């Protein structure tokens, strides 16, 4: 079991001492790309007129 | 007329595969898928091994094919799998009639919470426990001649005064029939606090000699089959 | 993250009263069937006590039945056992389990040697 | 002594966790509160695939966004045509008891595996006729969860012995072993890039992984009970995990925390999958009271729900070119919606 | 993979000829199975088709009702009777397999047939560009076809063929609706078109790459060819 | 000559409830499940049958109540009135082979002799309706008609053969459930009693009265009593579809699953 703890802490120093980018960023970077794929998502503006499962 | 050539010949290929999928229906539900359960104590590999003589290193799944009266059975004994078993355990919500084997001579509590969980469990209710009250001959053995005692592990069961017997085995002292049936009570008292009706549990009192335990399944499965048809032909 | 920290434990007497407790953070609490599991030396983990989602139904071992009593402040997040004249046996480690799923009356594999949302635990000992 | 290095573990939780608290001044609705909402949306069963004898663990879909594979518990990989409803190819399995299936992105080859700790490649695209068996990778202790094809001969495996392990189809071997989960692990996620994967397991926690070396990047913590499925964002910088607490949670790889939770009071069951759709707009959960809901990704409110299955959704899929979703269940029916 | 036939040679104006074929390297009965014949100097003619599970069995308008394409999946064999043979239809018999379904490639590998000979309309037309093309090894040949009838159903695809055939052995596919090319066919054959007159385009045509450009359509059954240019050295 | 009773009424409460009791089963019915089996054909059966027959009672009940208003109508009493007859002895073969389904089903459950909902029991529809079809289109013609032997023959196959194959079926049932007792089989054993005890009801009465006098009546003299039973017949034939919605698909769970 200490081998378990010993890799148990080496993993969270990792976790730990890893760099985040603040959270605004990636909520913006998210939306930006709803943004930008949205006039090609079949599912949310639904197809106009080349559905391949009509009938 | 609206679609290729290309497209008719397609649909001949699928409706060729409709041919085998209904050959396959048929073998598929002419078959009594049994999961059984059980902990390393009881005697579970050794109930397989009697339906065996009835009838690939890390498997994760066990597997065996038995037929009582011209009626496949089809045993998913479980197999290279952790500890933990609310997920794989989902697996098998449509089967006909877990066998569930518990050690009776004795962790029996562990087997009576074992029990208690699938019973109760969103996935396996609607499913028939079959329990086989296992190792009958050391519950002989540990109760008439035994410093041990249910007493302890058990405090209600000295005010347990055995109920009117059908007719035990000739054989059986009065003390081993009463805690031959104290333990199959404690089971049936889950299987009936909670499982209404599309449930129920089929209690037996099976030995490492048992030679009828293939019937049992037989006898109990035909009557778990028997609810599912009053329930699916509105007579009930 | 689902945490699950144990009080109390001791060199109590063998017939001594000692609480356990359970401070439960991660989760909400109320929606769990939470248990007490132990852990005698020398052997595997065994169930105790069942308390329910809201403190209705409740179950113990045979050898704890009336020796033992299990509530749980669901507004203090806090699972508890009061032990009672601890007969020189039950001398375990004692974690404090949860159910896997809320809303839910069956407990699987809360005495796994794997379980994830169980606890650190606790230890009793008697004699001294 | 060892409680020691078990308290230093503490110590770095903490410090993880005001790390993680000290990047999020504002949580994702402040930042996305302005954006219009999308409506009610609503998807109608376009086509149904039927020819499952029993319930249906997986499905995937291929990359051409027609052909599809689905996998069921009597023993069945179908690979349907899904414009028209023609069944492609109907694989007998092995073993009937199979959780999970893959189709190669080329289109050559399918995986399933499952409660046999398993997992068979089969060769659609053979000069020959039928479809038979690639190899078989045996390196599992517990039941396989997830596959997913990186190329013709990378996959990646995850299993119920709470590790995942990247394969080498041509050996058959392991060549690498992920080791960080304490419960079993149940679904998988590769990046849009396959250089990473995301992984949710039984002890209600997501690792973000690395397959150069097979090292766990991140951990993430948010949930209450196990984690049944994670997904990838379109972008690659976030992923959205259906677990069994009744909540669907985005968490982001750069921040490293939990975004938004997707839950109403309503749901009590758990998620049994997840899906983005192809702007990550709109998330698709199946769950255990029968229907998937669409999520709206980008404010957590309900708009449509797929009710249209008997028995409980037990997978889910949207289109590589986002045309539709179809969805299995345990009634042993797939439907394809738009 | 082999297909093999048997019998064939001399045959009288009203003789009955038993042409059976031998299917001993595959999945046979996943299979639809065409015969395809070559006029011995001249192109090479659609005949009878069986699908796979014979239940849609088309013929051609020139035999039609004469020789009763039949199957035989455990003996793997498709046993064909022949008494009529209006001294004109004794060609080279070629047997083509071909599976449906989306994505797959039909005609992909034909057989032999050997080359039995007497001792004595609304279908479609696959006309060709001049049928010799001579070119010398390195240039680009472009060699095309023509279809009387718009092949472009409206799933969105053509069902145009091309084949090859060499001095000696059998023909192949080279890419099937007019775009994939097949298994074993070198990336410098492709191919493009408009829908009822478009090529195929070679680059370095070697030593091997020579012999004659068949076509074939399939929308409807006549399952038309043409006479095939020979592109020489 | 003895029909100038008109207790309308009831035979319009019997159209209102039959009616409520049809559209429900068979909009139920025509939902896509994995149904159960090939089982909910025959009831699909039934349920037209019985669809039929009631959307037929609203006309001959005007005929009854007004006498000369029917006839008024058009060509359409002869066929109205022979050829949608064939709907209570078509009625009555697609409940008793629900009873031999039954009868198999928990009888001899490991006989699959039940299955194939496509179209092995569809066929089995096809066989019947068209059948008893072509065994009434060699008499096609209320307004009387010389059917002295019709009466007779049929009876004897279409009348009582049934009875003797439905009884003996849940009798053979009844043997099974007597020896979970209390939740299921009293639950069953309710369910077949009175299901065996209604068709007794209706069906048998309705028939032998029609014969005896397809023998006495209008060939001799009755008495008031016998034609007021005549029209018991009548009214509780018509009675049933009022009981077929709840008694075969009202305590079973299958049905009730659906809706
Ligand atoms: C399906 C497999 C086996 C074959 C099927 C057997 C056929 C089952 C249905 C029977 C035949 C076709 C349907 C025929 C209807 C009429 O036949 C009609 C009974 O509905 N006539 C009589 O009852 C005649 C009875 C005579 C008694 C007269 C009293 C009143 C009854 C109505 C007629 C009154 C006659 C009026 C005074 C002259
Ligand atoms: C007897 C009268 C009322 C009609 C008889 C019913 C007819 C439809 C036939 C058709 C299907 C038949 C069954 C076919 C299966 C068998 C064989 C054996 O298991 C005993 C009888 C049994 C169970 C038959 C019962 C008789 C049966 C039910
Ligand atoms: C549903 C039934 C009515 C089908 C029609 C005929 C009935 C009479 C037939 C069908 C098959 C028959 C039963 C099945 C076989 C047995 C076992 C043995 O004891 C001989 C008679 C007996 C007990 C039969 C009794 C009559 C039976 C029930």
């Amino acid at each position: 079991s200490i081998a378990q703890a010993r890799k148990l802490v080496e993993q969270l120093k990792m976790e730990a001492n890893i760099d985040r980018i603040k959270v605004s960023k990636a909520a913006a970077d998210l939306m930006a790309y709803c943004e930008a794929h949205a006039k090609e998502d079949p599912l949310l503006t639904p197809v106009a007129s080349e559905n391949p499962f009509r009938e | 007329c609206t679609l290729s050539a290309e497209d008719k010949a397609a649909v001949e290929r699928s409706k060729m595969i409709e041919k085998q999928l209904q050959k396959d229906k048929q073998v598929y539900r002419r078959t009594l898928r049994l999961l059984l359960l059980g902990a390393d104590n009881s005697g579970k590999s050794t109930i397989v091994k009697q339906m065996r003589i009835y009838h690939v290193k890390t498997s994760g799944i066990f597997e065996t094919k038995f037929q009582v009266d011209k009626v496949n059975f089809h045993m998913f004994d479980v197999g290279a799998q952790r500890d933990e078993r609310r997920k794989w355990i989902q697996c098998f919500n449509d089967v006909t009639a877990i066998i569930f084997v518990v050690d009776s001579s004795d962790r029996l509590q562990e087997a009576l919470n074992d029990f208690k969980s699938i019973w109760n469990n969103r996935w396996l209710r609607t499913i028939s426990v079959i329990l086989f009250l296992n190792k009958q001959d050391l519950l002989a053995e540990k109760v008439l001649a035994g410093k041990s005692k249910i007493e302890d592990y058990f405090p209600e069961f000295a005010r347990y005064t055995t109920p009117e017997d059908a007719t035990p085995e000739p054989g059986e002292d009065p003390r081993v029939t009463r805690a031959k049936y104290f333990i199959r009570k404690e089971f049936v008292d889950i299987s009936t606090a909670s499982g209404d009706g599309r449930h129920i549990c089929y209690p037996h009192f099976t030995c490492s000699v048992d030679t009828e335990n293939a019937r049992r399944i037989f006898n109990d499965c035909k009557d778990i089959i028997l609810q599912m048809n009053l329930r699916e032909y509105n007579l009930v | 993250q689902v945490q699950l920290q144990e009080s109390g434990g001791g060199l109590v007497q063998p017939g001594g009263s000692l609480r356990l407790s359970c401070a439960a953070s991660g989760f909400t609490f109320s929606n769990y069937k939470m248990n007490w599991v132990r852990q005698a030396p020398g052997k595997g983990l065994e169930w105790v006590s069942d308390i329910s989602q809201s403190g209705a139904s409740i179950s113990y071992t045979g050898s704890v039945k009336g020796r033992f009593t299990i509530s749980r402040d669901n507004a203090k997040n806090t699972l508890y056992l009061q032990m009672n004249s601890l007969k020189p046996e039950d001398t375990a480690v004692y974690y404090c389990a949860r159910c896997p799923a809320p809303f839910t009356r069956d407990c699987f594999d809360v005495t796994s040697t794997t379980y994830a949302y169980r606890g650190q635990g606790t230890q009793v000992t008697v004699s001294s | 002594e060892l409680d020691q290095l078990r308290q230093e573990a503490e110590q770095l939780k903490n410090q993880i966790r005001d790390a993680r608290k000290a990047c999020a001044d504002a949580t994702l609705s402040q930042i996305t509160n302005n954006i219009d909402p999308v409506g009610r949306i609503q998807m109608r069963t376009r086509r149904t695939l039927r020819g499952h004898l029993a319930k249906i663990y997986a499905m995937h879909w291929g990359t051409d966004s027609r052909l599809l594979v689905s996998a069921s518990q009597d023993g069945k990989l179908i690979i349907w045509d899904s414009y028209t409803t023609n069944k492609v190819h109907a694989i007998p399995l092995r073993s009937s008891w199979v959780m999970t299936c893959a189709y190669a992105p080329s289109g050559n080859y399918v995986a399933c595996g499952g409660l046999d700790n398993i997992c068979s490649i089969y060769n659609l695209k053979t000069r020959e006729g039928n479809v038979r068996v690639s190899r078989e990778l045996a390196g599992h202790t517990g039941y396989l969860s997830c596959c997913r094809f990186l190329d013709d001969n990378q996959i990646v495996t995850s299993s119920g012995d709470t590790t995942c392990a990247l394969w080498d189809i041509e050996t058959g071997q392991q060549t690498t072993t992920f080791t960080g989960h304490t419960g079993d692990v149940m679904s998988l996620s590769l990046a849009p890039d396959t250089r990473l994967f995301v992984s949710g397991a039984c002890d209600a926690s997501a690792k973000l992984w690395d397959v150069r070396e097979g090292m766990c990047r991140q951990t993430f913590t948010g949930h209450e009970s196990d984690i049944n499925a994670i997904c990838f964002f379109p972008n690659g910088n976030a992923f959205a995990t259906g677990s069994d607490d009744a909540t669907c949670r985005l968490f982001d790889l750069r921040a490293d925390q939990e975004l938004m939770t997707y839950s109403h009071d309503n749901i009590i069951c758990g998620i049994t999958s997840v899906s983005f759709s192809k702007s990550g707009r709109l998330l698709l959960a199946g769950y255990d009271d029968f229907n998937c809901n669409v999520w709206d990704a980008l404010k957590a409110d309900r708009a449509g729900v797929l009710a249209g299955h008997d028995n409980r959704v037990s997978c889910l899929g949207v289109t590589d070119d986002g045309m539709a979703v179809a969805t299995g269940s345990w009634d042993s029916f797939l439907k394809i919606w738009n | 993979v082999q297909l093999v036939e048997s019998g064939g040679g001399l045959v009288q104006p009203g003789g009955s000829r038993k042409l059976s074929c031998s299917a001993s390297g595959f999945a046979f009965s996943s299979f639809g199975m065409h015969w395809v014949r070559q006029a011995p100097e001249k192109g090479l003619e659609w005949v009878a088709y069986i699908s796979s599970g014979s239940g849609t069995i088309y013929y051609a308008d020139t035999v039609k009702g004469r020789f009763t394409i039949s199957r035989d999946d455990p003996k793997n064999t498709l046993f064909l009777q022949m008494t009529s043979l209006r001294s004109e239809d004794t060609a080279m018999y070629y047997c083509v397999r071909s599976i449906y379904y989306y994505g797959s490639s039909p005609f992909d590998f034909w057989g032999q047939g050997t080359t039995l000979t007497v001792s004595s309309s609304s279908d479609i037309v696959m006309t060709q560009a001049t049928s010799s093309v001579p070119v010398t090894p390195g240039e680009s040949v472009s060699i095309s076809c023509r279809s009387s009838k718009s092949l472009l159903h409206s799933n969105g695809n053509t069902y145009l063929y091309w084949f090859l055939q060499r001095p000696g052995q059998s023909p192949q596919l080279l890419i099937y609706r007019m775009s994939n090319l097949a298994s074993g066919v070198p990336d410098r054959f492709s191919g493009s078109g408009s829908g009822t007159a478009f090529t195929l385009t070679i680059s370095r045509l070697e030593a091997e790459d020579v012999g004659v450009y068949y076509c074939m359509q399939h929308l409807e059954y006549p399952l038309t060819f043409g006479a095939g240019t020979k592109l020489e050295l | 000559e003895n029909f100038k009773r008109e207790f309308p009424i009831v035979y319009l409460i019997i159209f209102f409830w039959g009616v409520l009791g049809n559209g429900l089963s068979i909009y139920v019915f025509l939902q896509p499940y994995k149904k159960s089996t090939s089982v909910n054909v025959f009831m699909l059966n039934l349920a037209i049958s019985d669809l039929l027959f009631i959307s037929t009672l609203p006309f001959r009940a005007d005929y009854y109540l007004r006498g000369s208003n029917w006839i008024f109508g058009d060509l359409a009493c002869r066929i109205m009135s022979y050829s949608l007859y064939v709907n209570m002895y078509s009625s009555i073969y697609f409940l008793t082979v629900l009873s031999v389904v039954r009868f198999l089903a928990m009888v001899h459950p490991f006989r699959l002799l039940h299955v194939t909902s496509i179209r092995s029991a569809w066929i089995l529809c096809g066989i019947i309706w068209i059948l008893i079809m072509a065994s009434s289109i060699m008499l096609l013609d209320y307004k009387i008609a010389k059917l002295q032997t019709m009466n007779y023959i049929a009876l004897v196959v279409g009348c009582l053969l049934p009875f003797f194959t439905l009884s003996i079926c849940y009798l053979l049932i009844i043997r099974v459930l007597l020896k979970g007792l209390r939740v299921s089989h009293r639950k069953a054993l309710t369910t077949i009693i009175i299901t065996l005890i209604i068709f007794f009801l209706c069906f048998l009465p309705y028939h032998t009265l029609r014969t005896v006098h397809l023998t006495t009546w209008k060939v001799g003299l009755c008495k008031d009593r016998l034609h007021k039973a005549l029209v018991i017949t009548l009214a509780l034939a018509a009675a049933n579809a009022c009981f077929n919605p709840l008694l075969y698909y009202f305590a079973g769970e299958n049905f009730k699953d659906r809706l």
